[PDB]
DNA sequence: ATCAATATCCACCTGCAGATTCTACCAAAAGTGTATTTGGAAACTGCTCCATCAAAAGGCATGTTCAGCTGAATTCAGCTGAACATGCCTTTTGATGGAGCAGTTTCCAAATACACTTTTGGTAGAATCTGCAGGTGGATATTGAT
DNA sequence: ATCAATATCCACCTGCAGATTCTACCAAAAGTGTATTTGGAAACTGCTCCATCAAAAGGCATGTTCAGCTGAATTCAGCTGAACATGCCTTTTGATGGAGCAGTTTCCAAATACACTTTTGGTAGAATCTGCAGGTGGATATTGAT
């Protein structure tokens, strides 16, 4: 009976969703309970403005997004459509953040 | 005045509100009468600039005000806008749309 | 923990914004440990300027100067 | 209480270059952070400049190189145009 | 007539220093160019850094305490609790005597 | 007299560090303290530094520690050399590192 | 009272001398093309740091290029040198 | 009869040597000359300091060095021990100080 | 390459809540008019330091030869990751109170800036010391052919 | 499994260039003593934020199937490394002329400093508009069967 668009097409579609639009991916308390873990280690009972929060997850994602175009690009230097850890790892060690 | 310091520059830009923040901004013992003038012709330059492009985008999506995504496209489809903004983000800004052609089927 | 908060679709709506069309199993776990650290290094700024103000609340500002001496300036939150 | 901005400037500007445009208050942040980013830099580099030449005056001869150092080529050229403009007119009103 | 000018450096200081942690070691002047670029530079990221504090929060003065949350946010942690402690040791030693 | 530097149990000179803020444009004022914690700052860095390089020294038979113990001290220390993460240390040269997948096989 | 005119100097860094700094860098091996795009990325990278250098020559009204000079130009593109002062 | 080492021994005892190693690299007087010909495409009749000129070889060894190790781990990334330009741009776009 | 046959985008419209723009006031900046300083530009000018030169000598770049081993090209199996139907639950959302606290004023004890004035510590050559760079020559580890 | 062939280590010596030590002049800390600030220390308010509350929706966790990609295995042409003859040209080392840093004075165009006067931008509701949430319906592109 069903339908079934073949592997790589829905993936291809939603490339194009999502870089034509603007809204935040990550959904938006999972991100501001993160958040909050990690702001304990440092200090303690600590409230946040939620605008604060906001521009922690802008940052976030806007970083995520950089570091998967430049993830991507080592894949298919590799010549591989796939990411996978070593492209990460790759990606952060030229941007220095690994040294 | 009667005629402000910022007409008198041929400006939009405050030249008057530059020159204090200039001078409360901990830059030098003393800030000369050419300086904030210079630096508010600059920005109102690079201002009309980007808006320029970014009423563009609005004008191609046919609706008559920019957004951060505007301003976003507008930047980052400029090459010496990006280079002088490459390490800014622009929240809500999105990214250009681009698929590597490797990616594409057939 | 909270970061498992960080879905798989999530990292992967992500992906999608960065042009990724297909995604290894690993990466899910691999991004979530790159989001920590990140996090981690901004608020740790970000609090440093809390703490210095006496105060008891993380202001945008706090995060937005975390950014920048983090060569991660952001613009839209500096009002 | 009183929160100082540049809208009003940044609003001027686009109307006189689209004029049947306008902006969202959002896109309005991020021309603040803009001019405060630029602002910052360029005064930041007059600041050096003044500085390493033994000067306790920042000039605008110190704001052109600033600019030069900051900016992309052609993007530079026409602010240093607009900066040697205002200057000069300003000298002229009064 | 033309009296050269003297340049300051911290090189004396700095083989004070050298000679403490290591009594029978010496330094080539071009190490010691190094060390000076080093010193200077970190002067003034903590200097600039705790110059933007004293601005965002509104004081006119660059306190201990300015330059205290510089090292903090300048250094990687374990170097920046040692620079702490030295820091706040010599302070109080200074205020405690004269 | 009685000397600042010495007064703070310090080698390095809280006077000099005194007037290098007062006269660097930071702020419009500068408290007592903040030049002793900045030389006391600048003098631990110093003192780390020299220790980790004079080790070098030392390991490579030499007397005089030369800017190479300086990089292999700098470079091998992992807060250190994130501190110093985007300087170069002339004729320091480099980490001796071969990756793996260049020394010879089977 | 004079200078003879220089052209086409960035043939004398040579193939042997990326070959030297490529092995430093830790290369086992090296392609054809590597010596010809190296010279173009440093061209770029000299060229970039020369003009602010001079930026700042001009801007104290000097006809000598400073170590100091060329100290600031690394700075601001992020690559600080030590080594030469200030 | 003669002695021949196998190809890539000496290449890997290069890599060893120039290790240990901290002198300049590029003949002096040639990059000096490639110095001035793009001081003089800027500004004409500019003099150098001996130490002007030291600092920009310094800096320009350090930074090819760099990049070089950059494109290394890139080649060895697609399974190659060679490097090719296709590395050194894709070391350069990541890390997009330049490209 | 074609035809059918779903599936998803994308245009072109609509009604109304949510923003933007619009008015009218007003503290708080920006401006004016005068009165005084003063940083630094111009003008010598004493001297470092740069630019050239000249030559001798060898370190090192070029251009060549020849084959090893690497990169590029192909095929394919297996196992990973995409696509989807199902149905559960975490996240949204829409107000409601109470509180913790970031924000402002308003005084002062303590702290900072300044102009002089008195005191060393730090610097620039001289005047001594002394590593270590070059230069040998013999022990040891590594590499590659048989 | 072993030896020629090299390369790499590793010491030892000595004179010399380059660090350390020594002195004396002296700028700049350091001391004195008023002149000004300023960063808080209590006492207060109006707000954003946290704590809860508590139903519904769409987004996500789960499990199944199967296409299509990644990784492995093979093969081979030709590119790049190793080795060398040749000779150019970089490196050394010193000298010399002079351009142009860098130091000193002198003295205004420019900047500061005040006392008052005007304008302006921010603010907060009133009077306007504008995207978007939803909804087709036609265009566009996908997938499978011949
Ligand atoms: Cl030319
Ligand atoms: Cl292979
Ligand atoms: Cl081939
Ligand atoms: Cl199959
Ligand atoms: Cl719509
Ligand atoms: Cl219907
Ligand atoms: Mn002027
Ligand atoms: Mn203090
Ligand atoms: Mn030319
Ligand atoms: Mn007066
Ligand atoms: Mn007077
Ligand atoms: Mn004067
Ligand atoms: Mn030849
Ligand atoms: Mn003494
Ligand atoms: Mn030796
Ligand atoms: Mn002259
Ligand atoms: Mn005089
Ligand atoms: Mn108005
Ligand atoms: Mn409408
Ligand atoms: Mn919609």
């Amino acid at each position: 009976k069903p339908h079934r668009y073949r592997p790589g097409t829905v993936a291809l579609r939603e490339i194009r969703r999502y870089q034509k639009s603007t809204e935040l991916l990550i959904r938006k308390l999972p991100f501001q309970r993160l958040v909050r873990e990690i702001a304990q280690d440092f200090k303690t009972d600590l409230r946040f403005q939620s605008s604060a929060v906001m521009a922690l997850q802008e940052a976030c994602e806007a970083y995520l997004v950089g570091l998967f175009e430049d993830t991507n690009l080592c894949a298919i230097h590799a010549k591989r459509v796939t990411i996978m850890p070593k492209d990460i790892q790759l990606a952060r060690r030229i941007r220095g953040e690994r040294a | 005045k009667s005629k402000s310091r910022s007409s008198r520059a041929g400006l939009q830009f405050p030249v008057g509100r530059i020159h204090r923040l200039l001078r409360k901004g901990n830059y030098a013992e003393r800030i000369g009468a050419g300086a904030p003038v210079y630096l508010a012709a600059v920005l109102e330059y690079l201002t009309a600039e980007i808006l320029e492009l970014a009423g563009n985008a609005s004008r191609d999506n046919k609706k008559t005000r920019i957004i951060p995504r505007h301003l976003q496209l507008a930047i980052r489809n400029d090459e010496e806008l990006n280079k002088l903004l490459g390490g800014v983000t622009i929240a809500q800004g999105g990214v250009l749309p681009n698929i590597q052609a490797v990616l594409l089927p057939k | 923990d909270n970061i498992q908060g960080i879905t798989k679709p999530a990292i992967r709506r992500l992906a999608r914004r960065g042009g990724v069309k297909r995604i290894s199993g690993l990466i899910y776990e691999e991004t979530r440990g790159v989001l920590k650290v990140f996090l981690e290094n901004v608020i740790r700024d970000a609090v440093t300027y809390t703490e210095h103000a006496k105060r008891k609340t993380v202001t945008a500002m706090d995060v937005v100067y975390a950014l920048k001496r983090q060569g991660r300036t952001l613009y839209g939150f500096g009002g | 209480s009183r929160k100082e901005s540049y809208s009003v400037y940044v609003y001027k500007v686009l109307k006189q270059v689209h004029p049947d445009t306008g902006i969202s208050s959002k896109a309005m942040g991020i021309m603040n952070s803009f001019v405060n980013d630029i602002f910052e830099r360029i005064a930041g580099e007059a600041s050096r400049l003044a500085h390493y030449n033994k000067r306790s005056t920042i000039t605008s001869r110190e704001i052109q190189t600033a600019v030069r150092l900051l900016l992309p080529g052609e993007l530079a050229k026409h602010a240093v145009s607009e900066g040697t403009k205002a200057v000069t007119k300003y000298t002229s009103s009064k």
